[PDB]
């Protein structure tokens, strides 16, 4: 019903089948009940402290999105660092902006079934510019980010 | 001559033995300096033996052309006096090794980079340097350039960036054009 051929189809479907029975068998539920988190170990740094960790650029480029078989929009976007564009009505896609490249990348884990709300962990590099030779440590400072995606339900 | 290990044995050569033998002569003259009938004389050799000896041992920095006069010894006299950068680059994590490849050709500019200063440079094997060249080239970003040094013709690489204005480049289209002149103007 998707326009793919039931051969192509065929696999993916089997892989959902798959998947829920390896994690009903080998996931689990709950692990490393000792490291709950403290908030007395979560020190919230005030703005002049936070600073030096922020990435560095604090507007995104200029961009436009064009969406096949809608019309052209026209606008350039452009958003702050740390905040997002709002996701398409019908298509919901959405671009926010990290203030540097990003570099590292994963999505919060959350059991099958808890419809929970999503987050994606990510780091950007604080300078669009920087690139590290790999044969030396660095140890400079950076920021790792943490940002909410919803739950994406329809 | 070539000899398996087990039947290696250090041949002698004639003039080598008798330019010791005259090393021993004048290292044992107390001024290191004899003339060359007596040093012929002190081993019975002919002048076309000597001189040979003569020149070997001038050109194995042995000895010197020296001449001494006769009350010097005791007329001038002919005598044998006895005498005896490319930096490499620190390959970054967030950039393909294409673009780290152009980067240090673009460093070395108008005066271009070998394959081999490249390999040395970017610390990788001889058969991926050169599969990086080749596509550079294809990409357009490099162009290459022959040039004769030693006893290997050697290419440069240049970026398209200074590649017409690079020094291998003028040269080459100087003496092309030279050359398409003077078969021109050779009669058909």
């Amino acid at each position: 019903p998707n326009g793919l051929p039931n051969h192509i189809m065929a696999p993916v479907w089997k892989c959902l089948h798959l998947t829920k029975d390896f994690r009903e068998q080998k996931h689990s539920y709950w692990e490393f009940a000792e490291w709950i988190p403290l908030a007395w170990k979560w020190h919230l740094l005030s703005e002049l402290e936070a600073a030096p960790y922020l990435p560095q650029e604090e507007k995104s480029p200029l961009f436009s999105v064009q969406r096949e078989g809608l019309p052209e929009d026209g606008t350039l976007y452009r958003i702050n660092r740390f905040s997002s564009i709002t996701a398409h009505p019908e298509r919901w896609d959405v671009s926010f902006f990290t203030g540097g490249p990003l570099w590292a990348l994963d999505w919060c884990p959350v059991p099958e079934g808890a419809g929970a709300s999503q987050y994606v962990a990510l780091f950007s590099s604080p300078d669009m510019n920087e690139t590290h030779p790999l044969s030396q440590l660095h140890s400079g400072p950076g920021l790792l980010q943490l940002w909410g995606l919803g739950t994406l339900q329809q | 001559l070539l000899l398996l290990n087990r039947f290696h044995v250090d041949r002698r050569s004639k003039y080598d033995i008798l330019m010791e033998k005259l090393s021993v002569m004048l290292s044992t003259r107390t001024n290191h300096i004899e003339t060359l009938g007596k040093l012929r004389e002190e081993l019975g050799l002919c002048e076309r033996t000597f001189k040979r000896l003569y020149q070997y041992m001038l050109n194995a920095g042995l000895a010197k052309v020296v001449s001494l006069r006769l009350q010097e010894i005791h007329v001038m006299v002919r005598c044998l006096k006895l005498l005896k950068t490319v930096p490499p680059v620190d390959i970054v994590f967030e950039r393909d090794m294409l673009t780290q490849t152009y980067d240090l050709i673009e460093r070395r500019g108008t005066k271009g980079i070998s394959q081999a200063e490249i390999r040395v440079a970017m610390n990788v094997g001889k058969l991926e340097a050169r599969m990086l060249c080749r596509l550079l080239q294809r990409f357009k970003v490099v162009k290459g350039f022959m040039e004769d040094e030693g006893r290997q013709r050697t290419t440069k690489y240049i970026s398209c960036v200074f590649a017409e204005e690079s020094d291998l480049s003028r040269q080459y289209q100087r003496e092309k054009a030279r050359s398409e002149l003077l078969t021109t103007v050779s009669l058909a």
